[PDB]
């Protein structure tokens, strides 16, 4: 069952063809049409995608495609309406079905890929820049937003508190890197909405707390501030994921997103799982968990269950689970 | 030719309440440039503004990664954050297209960047951070919109005495 | 011939020749482009009982207008023709609007862009449609200058009607004249860009 | 509200409105009228989940043009509304043609009739349609004599393009002004009848 | 099973409703709402052969009576006829189907004028031959147990009717020609002149009648001193002759005992006499219409409707009219 | 009686000779024009129409006296229109029905008994009187106004080919 999957949600404009959601037949991505061709520009979907269909149908014969998948949310109306509007019209001219991918649904999925034999009663925390969130994944694979930031992503907190500290890009790597030298129990920074009946986060609390210190104070070590603040983010995260994995009753726990990558998260999460006896999960090494392979897979499993979308389907840029 | 209206040491509450007063006395296809630095309290301003269009504050969030959040209410507020902007084509295409809608209100965290792009008649809102719990704000009201100034001014002398 | 022209510049406009049959269909209503364009294409094909690989050339309104509309129109065309490298007829949405007027002589086509500017071009129409002013962004007032100068017999303002018949007739004409392109080679007419410079040099003048 | 309108005065123009939605369809070419019209109306109503008995008004092109064209069109209309006395709006095919042309101005409508004569009218497109010269027949010289006088912007000659979005608008209007009529009250404009008169009076 | 049907083939405009076959609940016509048009006054009026102006009123009267809800099938003459005359009844009929969400049948006026044989004899085995001799047609057909009917004979030139009508005018007698020729040919000598029998002892079933029309035109140009009824009766027998020998030499050769007549020409005194004589003397079963020439109303098409619908042999909405149509 | 158009008389044409020239008269015209057959009953008007149906690429077996049909309509290279107005009462059939065929400038009209309503037909109309001589041979007078020309040359041409054989 060849799914032809199309990406117009991320900044790499991607087209992929994936037999049976496993064996990948061709992967073309504009990103890899620059040093393998060393114009066609960053994320100019409507200009790029055409060339990638050109590149795809030169190799894959047109017939063979069985489903056309393509993300419809979340992303930007303009971006989404190019992969989606284009995939709809493939469907028409292939006389094949089309599947709208919910991206954050698909994101959550590849967890079930990073271990084939991983059983699906499970709680995901998604800590990106765009997204901060706790979810249920029911044994049937039914998800719900239970926890959601009300202001800022953990990703955004990290990137700006980095900026405030005269540290480089990217936000987190730099703060992770340089807190290694510091004292995370050095400044008693606030942990907004902890010890609560809510499963929700706020972070703009922190960004300001740090900024107010940086202004008022002086003589301070940068590491020490960087360590102090990373712990206050990790305390609020690590508490909620495990307060809720208990409160409902789950032992296997998934960590998706960029903030995922944090050495002090992975170390603190680990001394909780190694001590209540819980199975703890992370994504792959070269995190590009965002190709067209993603949405091909997504749309395979969808079509597998004859869950197709109609040619009326509009983009939803605010789409969640 | 445009009246600057300064507000000295405002509570997090009053800040939102100024924002709601600006935004209910708006009429059509209007740009609110939000000038301020990291922490100023821009996003918090918009929280106050969305009140005016009948939706809940809780659906206001840094569009720093999303780039655009859209509050389709009594009017539809488009909310931009240029903090992350890398492709100026977003402005030349997407934002030019947003501007063609004349029954809806634009508002731009860091609309003091890419100055050439924005209109002559754009409303400018510098937000400053005078206190741990107070922010000073200056609303500039281009003369082709003095219908605001009466309405905003009321709140300037409604606060002072 | 089998021809599919569309133009989703303004409201939706779709022409379809099967050999010696011309169907035109246009939708004007609440529903967004992506909600309705593709649907109709499917239904209209599924009714003339021909498939896309049967089409000899496909027209597309690429030229100046509503962004979310064009982005959808060009995208769905790319979706349709890409499997079989079907020849594409790029159609100038203004040039179309003008041929869709039934008349003789001097034509101004205008659509109100941002705050205080228009997209605008000016057309001499005897027979072949010859361009006096090529399409371009002008100010509210540079429009009234352009009006007096070129001095139109005909002005098509903001609510621009397009004959799907005309889309086809041109798509056919460019096919015959060998001026069709591959769906990879399209370039939409985004006048939106050239606004933000006219702004910079109106705030400079102080 | 729910509105079907159609003109068969030259070729098939069908416009349907269901509250928020207005489709327009035109068929041109080989297939004869009775072959295409009934079919396209059925396929169309079907797609909009719309039974006939739910139309507020149906409009029909009666105005000057081809007999078997109009005959088919009217009759077809009379079949749809006959069983529920759905109000019929008469529609003038020259008035409908003039109201399709984007331009305002003095706008000649003329239709190469019987091989040396034209069907012909001259309209003033302003606020509404100010009727200058009523639909009637003329000589090939008598057409220039007209075109000399009213010296018009737009010659809508021989290819009378009718937008169907127009036919709907008109019907919608006529329903409101009570200017609707019954399915048995329909009275076509057979200008043709008035060509034998003005030629048996020439020889 | 209420099947609405509509005539618009040539001159008559008719609408009729018909319940399971011959069970009439309306057969309205422009012809009978002409005598009833001096009654009170005059406003919502029918012309005469103005099908478009009329069909709307006929339909109205009908739906005042018969709530349309209960119409289950709709059927209208598709051909043969005047393309214009037909396109009204047809186009309307299809619309009536579209509105009422009920299926449509485009009937054959021929397959109809032949089925009208069964309306006047329900007790009538259908393995029979039929001679249609109108002005319009002059034909021999065969109806199967099935009821399917191929045309087997055909004039190449004029009808019997057309030759009667015209030779009448050549002899300066009334319209319609035939009746007058029949009436006068009575007091005249059927064998005083021997005209041709164009196509007799010819190895086909096809008629000719342009040979007669002239061989009389020639005769009168030539001969002064002659009785008019002589020529009448002579010319008339030349036709009875060619009709009867074709009709039978086919009912016989196709092995069939039973044999029916249709067309105002069927009215003819001399035809009937000599058909009756032959079939008394071959024990063949002959039929006729009565003497009430009304072979053009909507009861026919309503039935061909009930008949083709009971057989689920339905019609598509693309369906054109066919003026040049037969069986 | 007096139509000062252009004579083009023949004489003693066999039945076949008449169809052959009828074939020449119609194969020498692209669309738009009208032909008025005259002559008393049995003159060969219908028969003449059989000559014409060759030009459009049909055999004549479908030409039949259209006296009750009013308009037999024969499609070919040009769609030929065939009318017998012998039996006409309602003149609203010319007002409307025959008029709406004159609108078609691509096809050919031909009319048994046209002289019956003379003056409703347009001035640019061709006439074909069919007089009668032997029981086998007929005389025929084709007319052509000033409106038509090129034919009076093409006609008097064929006269030779199969009148000297
Ligand atoms: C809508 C879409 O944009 C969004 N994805 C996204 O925002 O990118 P993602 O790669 O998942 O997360 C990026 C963030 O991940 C943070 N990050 C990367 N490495 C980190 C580390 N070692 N420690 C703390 N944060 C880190 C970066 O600071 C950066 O802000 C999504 O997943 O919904
Ligand atoms: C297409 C339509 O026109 C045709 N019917 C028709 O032409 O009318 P109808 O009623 O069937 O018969 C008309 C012919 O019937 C002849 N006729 C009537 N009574 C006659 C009689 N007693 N003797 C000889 N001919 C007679 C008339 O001369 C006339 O030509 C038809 O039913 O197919
Ligand atoms: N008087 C006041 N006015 C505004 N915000 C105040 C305030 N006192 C405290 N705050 C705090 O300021 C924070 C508001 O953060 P934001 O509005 O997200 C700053 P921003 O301008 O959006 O920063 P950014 O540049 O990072 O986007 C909240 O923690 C809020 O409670
Ligand atoms: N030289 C000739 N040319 C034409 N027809 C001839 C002829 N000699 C004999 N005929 C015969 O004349 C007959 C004329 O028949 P038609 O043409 O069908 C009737 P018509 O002359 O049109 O008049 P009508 O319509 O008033 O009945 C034919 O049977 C034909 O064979
Ligand atoms: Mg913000
Ligand atoms: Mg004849
Ligand atoms: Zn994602
Ligand atoms: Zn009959």
């Amino acid at each position: 069952m060849r799914v032809l999957g199309i990406e117009t949600s991320c900044d790499e404009t991607a087209v992929a063809v994936l037999d049976d959601g496993k064996n990948v037949v061709v992967n073309f991505t504009v990103s890899q049409i620059e040093v393998h061709q060393k114009e066609v520009a960053a994320r100019h979907h409507l200009k790029n995608l055409p060339i990638l269909l050109k590149k795809a149908f030169e190799k894959v014969p047109p017939e063979t495609v069985d489903v056309v998948a393509a993300t419809y949310g979340p992303g930007l109306i303009g971006a989404l309406l190019v992969g989606l509007s284009a995939a709809k019209g493939l469907a028409i001219s292939l006389e094949k079905p089309f599947v709208g991918v919910n991206h954050v649904e698909a994101h959550v999925q590849a967890v079930f890929l990073a271990n084939p034999d991983l059983k699906p009663p499970l709680v995901v925390l998604m800590v990106s820049g765009g997204h901060t969130q706790l979810m249920k994944v029911d044994e049937d694979y039914s998800m719900e937003v239970l926890g959601e930031t009300l202001d800022d992503s953990a990703g955004e907190a990290f990137d700006k508190v980095a900026r405030l500290l005269g540290l480089g890009y990217p936000g987190g790597p730099v703060i992770d890197r340089v807190a290694k030298k510091g004292d995370p129990e050095k400044y008693s920074f606030p942990r907004p909405m902890l010890d609560d009946d809510s499963y929700n986060f706020s972070f703009a609390g922190l960004k300001t707390s740090v900024l107010y210190f940086l202004q008022r104070e002086k003589g301070y070590k940068v590491e020490d501030v960087a360590a102090s603040f990373q712990k206050a983010v990790v305390d609020i995260l690590v508490e909620k994921t495990f307060r809720l994995a208990r409160n409902l009753g789950i032992r296997k726990i998934a960590f998706v997103g960029g903030v995922a990558a944090n050495s002090m998260l992975r170390e603190e999460v680990r001394k909780r799982a190694e001590r209540w006896n819980y199975e703890v999960f992370f994504p792959p090494l070269e995190l590009c968990t965002d190709n067209a392979l993603m949405v091909a897979k997504a749309g395979y499993e969808k079509a597998k269950r004859g869950m197709f979308s109609p040619l009326s389907l509009n983009a939803d840029p605010n789409l969640n689970v | 030719k445009m009246r600057h209206l300064r507000f000295e040491n405002l509570t997090e509450e009053q800040l939102k309440r100024l924002a709601k007063i600006l935004t209910e006395n708006l009429k059509g296809g209007e740009v609110v440039i939000l000038s301020g630095n990291l922490g100023a309290g821009k996003t918090t301003f918009v929280k106050g503004m969305i009140r005016a269009i009948g939706l809940d504050e809780k659906m206001v969030k840094s569009p720093t990664f999303t780039l655009m959040n859209v509050y389709p209410g009594l009017k539809t507020i488009y909310h931009l954050d240029l903090y992350r902007l890398q492709d100026t084509d977003f402005l030349s295409l997407d934002v030019e297209d947003i501007l063609e809608d004349e029954d809806g209100i634009m508002v731009v965290e860091w609309g003091d960047l890419f100055d050439g792009f924005w209109p002559e008649d754009s409303i400018k809102v510098k937000i400053e951070i005078a206190d741990e719990s107070h922010r000073n704000v200056e609303i500039l009201i281009p003369e082709e919109v003095n219908f605001l100034v009466e309405k905003i001014e009321r709140y300037r002398k409604e606060l002072q005495n | 011939m089998n021809v599919l022209a569309l133009d989703t510049s303004q409201r939706i406009r779709i022409g379809l020749r099967k050999g010696e049959d011309l169907f035109e269909i246009s939708y004007t209503g609440e529903k967004k482009h992506a909600e309705i364009l593709p649907v109709v294409v499917k239904k209209l094909l599924d009714e003339l009982d021909l498939k896309v690989k049967d089409l000899d050339v496909v027209g597309v309104g690429i030229g100046p207008g509503g962004l979310t509309g064009l982005r959808v129109g060009i995208a769905t065309v790319v979706g349709l023709v890409s499997p079989y490298d079907i020849p594409v007829a790029p159609l100038n949405s203004f040039e179309m609007t003008a041929k869709s007027c039934p008349a003789d002589g001097v034509v101004l086509v205008a659509r109100r862009a941002r705050k205080g500017y228009h997209y605008c071009a000016v057309y001499l129409k005897d027979k072949g449609l010859n361009p006096l002013k090529e399409p371009s962004v002008v100010s509210d007032e540079e429009l009234e200058e352009i009006t007096k100068e070129f001095s139109p017999k005909i002005v098509l303002k903001d609510d621009l009607l397009i004959s799907p018949a005309v889309l086809v007739e041109e798509s056919e004409r460019l096919f015959r004249e060998k001026k069709t392109i591959h769906y990879y080679e399209i370039e939409p007419l985004y006048l939106q860009k050239s606004i933000a410079e006219l702004n910079w040099e109106k705030k400079k003048r102080g």
